[PDB]
């Protein structure tokens, strides 16, 4: 259940991936939690889902996302990530293939993201 | 034309996790207590394409961790045979010696004399022999470390256990009847545990295990290098039946307050070496598909399977744990044959109750003994061979290795971390 | 303080456990390492932000996120239950009311859900 | 109207967590060294109804987990009595036997005679007995574990232990007097604490506890079912003053490097049995008093008070360890009565050294001697008793399994989760 | 980067502050695992970083400023915490010292936070 | 004029916590096996005063609980010597011993006598003494408790460690040169690791540190009291070169299952003190500027540096570890001279075995021997001195203390929170 639609044309996976995402909510044995290291080990997946978790929701606060599992933004697309206007991103591109496509910008995005929303916070406290 | 951030996107990416064990007094049973869902559901990625490779496969390297770990574990709490490490003296049984020694008694300013039937294997003569006479000896490895009881009342008895990914992470499965270990494959399905692993101990030859679904197939890292094994997935079992046919009468003592120590009282009748009968017809026709197969991967060569070199005992037979009993089996009337492109098998086995396992030194391990016969049917179902590397090419019964034991059922599935943000253009702004 | 004006009515409850929660914030030596301890209190603290996450989650997905009370778009459905805005404001408290609709929690969970969803699809499409 | 999302609502459900221990070297005070809050609050709330069940809690449970664990971790560092695992050859004190041994010194090649005054009951003979003369016997439990000393520097003196709530979770307590154990609470508060429970280790009599507010209260799971213990929980105290009268002198070896042993070195003056005077008109009112409300409990009956049956010395004496003695009373003087519906009293105690505890087998302790004769005043609260199950019914002392203890202090309390998370109706949308 | 331009004012750092929170986010958001006491440490001081984080997070959602760096509120000044009209204060005064200056009033305005954002929540929910 | 909420505002706290060890089989490799950045950069903070505090300092306590653990978990795995507490029959070599004894073997039922040296230091007799002929003794410290012999293979060589702040702290560092341990800093910087510090254990002359960038800086908690250790940074190193001459040959035997014993089997050639030659100028320099320092501290006082007081030999000489070898060195003829305000020098150095380190009892270690001779120079950087408390003050060599000499690495840095979360006025509103 948590790869349905995977490879399969980002407008389709993008209409079950919203409907999926809700749908999923994935995320967020005393022999095997007090004997030998086992107890550990299960801590320490347990405490690093946690953070990945939590790092997920982080980047999307400080893109002015929270709370949403989709979001527009200011940032206009760049047709040196891709030149593809549509015709295979959501026809005949899916969203593995996608993320290999634009593997290489994907911190300069955040960047963009990032300082679209400092603006707004700035003009967000000028407008008041 | 702007861009816009998704969440729950399905993209993955190749990690390491620490899977958590769940199965449907055995060692496996409280280990992998987790249960099982009934009718697991497996999710069909369509025109997902994913690169597999057994090898280098971290799933590998857990479980192998984790069978040894539970066997340590299982081992601590049990009776140390430090006050058995002295001197016997034995002297023939009217293969097996009748051995005896002054063994403590929970009491300390106490002595017990004692007479117990030991395997030459598991003893080092001390003095010079002497026939019929009775002879000094000792158990073997008590020099290298303290040799530990396996409990009576703990089994390792192997069940079918599953592998189960942790949150925020799943198996892909590849669904290919026949894909060779590292490449790609188009067929590829969600998991969140593997199907039914049974971690069976053994060398040679793979038993109990899972049958490939097309033919026979050879996945080897490098087929052209000779130092590599070659593991053959079997698309059709063969029937080996092993037995020790002794009837042992198990007596025990007391070596301590509270530490019982289980050993071969007497042998009840004849004195007979225990065997191994494989089913002769299935084992040629598996054979001659295993020479065809190898002679199709290695052309122009006359397929020759000989007996292994003349290395040890633990690496020269088919190892293997029958009740608890280890039996060590000359599996050289098996594979002497040869396959040219252009009634059963009875081997005789060794058995030995002072282990080495996982190829470690320092940390042996005393099998007590079972009181009557012994026998086990298990299916052959894979083999390990190595290319000695001339025109003909030689394979020799390989393993001792036995992470490659846990790739032979570990060869399908990865484990990849889903990356659930994503980024893709869209056609209208903020706002 | 975490159950102040238990029973007593969900009115009250509600507009005194908002101001309560305004204040409660509940949600978030040798025993550190010495026998399983150590480890026990681990599993009591990581279980509890498990689920103090997991209720954030929800919060998220209906957009509730970062508000104690949020009016929905479902509508309510007499089907759960027959009485409305006489007792459930009234002479009602909590744990009642909780244990007559815990029938139906995954129903107003999906429907909140589903309405969360055509909220982002008209905000995507309308914009 | 329109479903409306609340977050803090005062609901809660029934759970189980990790309670973490709290109090105002004892080993109740290293652990439990979380400090407890200054004048601990309790939140009354109205007209709230609740379910409470004692049997069945799982801070009972929690409870007897962690006094066995810290009993057992409190005696891991100390000194294994291995090389006590000797003959002994007791000839008799000029009860108690003046038993001779060879210890082992810091030296493994030096012994050293010790002689050392042992109770009978911790000792089993080896070979014959002979009166006046001297025989050769052996520790009791020595041919099943090896016996831990109880560290003299490390006392188990109970103190008063606040078991607390993490974190969104809370302890219900039920303030209605005259609880069955059972059925709904129509008074009940909330709290972060218990009150302070002594972890009091006895049987038959329930020492140090909490008198109840009202009258004597009979709980029991099933009254009609003859296996299960009732728990009398007394409205008023009656005091028993428990003593050893002998004037011990005690020495102490070194058994190892670093390895210390206590023993009974002599008795000065007479040697006199050790006993328990409790008051008598008060017990005498007490009993009265419960044979009365079982007599409400068991209606057209007799109600006997009679002594336990002929089972083990642990199970059929009040238990109790007043300072570091281990002293096992006859109580059958005191359970001598009859009621039916139409000055102390003296008490003879046996000593023991060598103890098993929670019936567990495989694990003794020594406790050391404290030089000088020992007394202790403690409080019975409480009284555990069994059916015997005619017209007349035999109830006689119980006890053993030690979660009844602990269940007569947390039969108020309630462990619940709060589910802060809820929904509820309202007159508008969200537009 | 965790304290750039600490002691450097707070009207010429706020700046820098809102691109720390972008390209720092935050600081919280073998041997040392399974052998000896280490693993337990390091497990410890991960859930508290954890807690930490969730206690700032919880305080930011009460006052209404959820996945707000910079959240303006509608409580208005009070002179008894500090009578600086924003002459030292964003002129002179650095982080650092204004914390200092104000940190035995900083519990009541978290209190006037709370309940000026609680009437909020109920002015809102009488309004639809 | 209205309240605004900020987040990353940079404000920190005072706060402890576990700082995680880095470096760029050693103890030090295995333990601290975090990478350290390449090029770790120092962000200085600008007109940034911090209250610094060298003493009360919990990164001086964490890293003396650390090396502590590292010790004791790098020792548990190794051989025990409990079998060799015996009578040893020492006679002298035709300071060192060569004793005689019976070791255990692999086999409980056998013994071994075995000749070797030890050094008087590391025995204790048990009967007389004779001149030339032989006597009986033991080994010291048997009987307060068992020994136990470091690994062989295991080596305790230090290695600059770095200590990082986890995620949420910092590290400040006082840049202040002349900053005299416990002033305001008004000169910082804020880094995630600190230098590369050398866990080396010492005492007197603190070895192979970290030299002042000033002058010699003399600091104490406080000078008016006289219990409390000066350290004095250098701002110059001094060469001491210690060697052990000894031409030792080192035999092993097994004393068990697996368990071998290294001890001095013979010495070759010429039997030696052991010497320290620190360069004469450069150290008569160095206690000129420290006894002009400590006038300028201690004014109209005469500056005396005299030997230690009659202590134990831990206490009173210049203690320390080179290869595993652990010298002792009486360094009186160093702290022999005077201050008024108005060519090598040879250190003899004993040399023990049987080690107590941290000022601990109940816990011992034997150093094993290394064969041939052993060299080594450490720059000596700092120095522990201790005022005897008139017109003269004494100044004597000091130490046993170990946190003093890590604290001689920690005064430079402070562990300090984040609290990211901020108020200030601003003129905007919700609205
Ligand atoms: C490949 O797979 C096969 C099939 O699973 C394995 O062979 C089985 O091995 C298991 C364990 O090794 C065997 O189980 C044991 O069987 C003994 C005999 O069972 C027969 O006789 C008893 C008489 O009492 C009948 O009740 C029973 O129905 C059978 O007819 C039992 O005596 C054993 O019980 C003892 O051990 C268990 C723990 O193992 C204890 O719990 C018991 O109390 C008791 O002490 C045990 O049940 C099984 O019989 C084997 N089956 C066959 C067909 O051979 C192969 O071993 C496996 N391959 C490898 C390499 O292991
Ligand atoms: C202050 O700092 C100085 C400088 O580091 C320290 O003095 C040096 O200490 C180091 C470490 O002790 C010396 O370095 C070399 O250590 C080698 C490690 O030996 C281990 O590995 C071998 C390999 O089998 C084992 O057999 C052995 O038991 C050890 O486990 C030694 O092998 C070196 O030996 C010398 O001889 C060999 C040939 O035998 C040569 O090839 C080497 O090059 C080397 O010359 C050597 O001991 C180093 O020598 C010390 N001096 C200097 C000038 O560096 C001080 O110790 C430190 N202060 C304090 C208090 O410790
Ligand atoms: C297992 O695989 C082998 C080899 O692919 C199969 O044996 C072949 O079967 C085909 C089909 O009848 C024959 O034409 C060949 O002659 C067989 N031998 C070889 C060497 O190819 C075997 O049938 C498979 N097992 C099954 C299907 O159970
Ligand atoms: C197993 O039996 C085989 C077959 O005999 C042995 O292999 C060789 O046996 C011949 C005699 O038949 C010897 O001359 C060789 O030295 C043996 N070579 C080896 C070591 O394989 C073998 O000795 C037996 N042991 C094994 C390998 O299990
Ligand atoms: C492969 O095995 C074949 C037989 O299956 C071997 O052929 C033998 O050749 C030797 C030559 O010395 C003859 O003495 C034997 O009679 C032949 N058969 C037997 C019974 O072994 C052949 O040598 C082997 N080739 C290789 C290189 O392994
Ligand atoms: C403890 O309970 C007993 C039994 O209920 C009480 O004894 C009775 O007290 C009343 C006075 O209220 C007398 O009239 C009765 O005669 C007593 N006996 C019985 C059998 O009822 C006793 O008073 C209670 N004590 C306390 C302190 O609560
Ligand atoms: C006072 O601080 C200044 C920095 O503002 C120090 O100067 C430089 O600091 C950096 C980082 O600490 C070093 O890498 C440079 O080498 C320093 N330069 C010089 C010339 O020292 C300065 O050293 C500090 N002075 C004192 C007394 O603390
Ligand atoms: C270390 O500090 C000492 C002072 O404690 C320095 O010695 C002085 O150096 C000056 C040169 O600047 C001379 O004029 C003085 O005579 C020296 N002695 C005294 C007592 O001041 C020494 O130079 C410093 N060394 C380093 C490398 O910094
Ligand atoms: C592909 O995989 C599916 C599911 O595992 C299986 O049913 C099918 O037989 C496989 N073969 C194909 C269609 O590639
Ligand atoms: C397996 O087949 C792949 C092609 O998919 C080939 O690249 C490779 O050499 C073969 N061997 C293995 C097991 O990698
Ligand atoms: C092993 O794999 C490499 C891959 O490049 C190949 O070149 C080589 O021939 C293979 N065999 C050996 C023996 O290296
Ligand atoms: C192998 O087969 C050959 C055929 O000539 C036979 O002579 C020999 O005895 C066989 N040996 C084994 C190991 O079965
Ligand atoms: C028992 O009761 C008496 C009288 O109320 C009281 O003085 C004493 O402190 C109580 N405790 C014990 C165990 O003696």
């Amino acid at each position: 259940g948590f790869l349905g639609a995977a490879g399969s044309t980002m407008g389709a996976a993008s209409i079950t991936l919203t409907v999926q995402a809700r749908q999923l909510l994935s995320g967020i044995q005393q022999h095997l939690l007090q004997d030998g290291h086992w107890g550990i080990k299960q801590l320490q997946t347990r405490v690093l889902a946690i953070e990945h978790y939590l790092k997920d929701q982080q980047l999307l606060g400080i893109w002015g996302c929270s709370g949403k599992l989709i979001c527009c933004t200011a940032v206009p697309w760049n047709s040196s990530w891709s030149n593809k206007s549509h015709d295979e991103i959501w026809g005949n591109m899916t969203w593995m293939q996608w993320d290999r496509e634009i593997s290489n910008y994907t911190n300069t995005i955040y960047r963009l993201l990032e300082d679209s929303q400092n603006q707004q916070e700035q003009n967000e406290k000028d407008l008041l | 034309l702007w861009v816009t951030v998704y969440y729950g996107v399905p993209v993955w990416k190749d990690a390491e996790t620490t899977l958590f064990c769940a199965s449907d007094r055995n060692v496996w049973a409280t280990h992998c207590c987790v249960p099982t869902d009934p009718n697991p559901q497996e999710m069909v990625l369509e025109n997902v394409t994913e690169n597999f490779n057994m090898w280098k496969n971290d799933m590998v390297e857990q479980m192998h961790e984790d069978v040894i770990s539970l066997w340590d574990q299982s081992l601590k709490p049990c009776v140390k045979l430090t006050p058995l490490c002295v001197t016997l003296e034995c002297r023939q049984v009217n293969e097996i010696k009748n051995c005896s020694f002054n063994a403590t008694t929970e009491l300390r300013d106490k002595k017990q004399k004692v007479y117990a039937l030991f395997y030459r294997l598991d003893i080092v003569p001390l003095e010079e022999e002497r026939k019929g006479n009775s002879s000094k000896y000792r158990l073997i490895n008590c020099n290298t470390s303290a040799i530990t009881q396996a409990c009576p009342k703990v089994t390792f008895d192997p069940i079918p256990i599953h592998y189960c990914a942790p949150a925020g992470y799943a198996i892909l499965k590849c669904n290919n009847k026949t894909f060779n270990g590292t490449g790609p494959c188009n067929n590829v399905s969600t998991v969140q545990c593997t199907h039914g692993i049974k971690p069976v101990v053994s060398t040679q030859l793979l038993l109990n295990g899972s049958l490939a679904e097309g033919e026979i197939i050879i996945r080897s890292e490098n087929l052209t290098n000779n130092v590599k094994t070659i593991i053959v997935h079997l698309n059709e079992s063969v029937e080996i039946v092993c037995t020790r046919p002794n009837n042992n009468t198990v007596k025990s003592i007391r070596i301590g307050p509270g530490q019982w120590f289980y050993y071969t009282g007497d042998i009840i009748g004849n004195i007979r070496q225990a065997y191994c009968n494989i089913k002769k017809d299935d084992w040629i026709r598996t054979l001659q598909r295993v020479g065809k197969k190898l002679a199709e991967h290695f052309p122009r060569r006359i397929i020759n399977f000989t007996q292994p070199a003349g290395g040890d005992l633990e690496i020269t037979t088919h190892s293997f744990n029958c009740r608890g009993e280890f039996f060590y089996c000359n599996t050289s009337s098996l594979f002497n044959s040869t396959y040219n492109p252009n009634l059963d098998i009875t081997i005789p086995c060794r058995i030995k109750q002072i282990i080495n396992m996982w190829q470690r030194v320092g940390q042996a391990m005393y099998a007590p003994p079972i009181e009557g016969n012994i026998t086990c049917k298990s299916n052959i179902t894979g083999l390990l061979l190595v290319r000695d590397g001339n025109e003909t090419e030689i394979f020799r019964p390989g393993g001792g290795d036995m992470r490659n034991n846990w790739r032979s059922e570990l060869y399908k599935y990865k484990v990849v971390e889903i990356k659930p943000l994503g980024i893709a253009p869209t056609r209208c702004k903020r706002r």
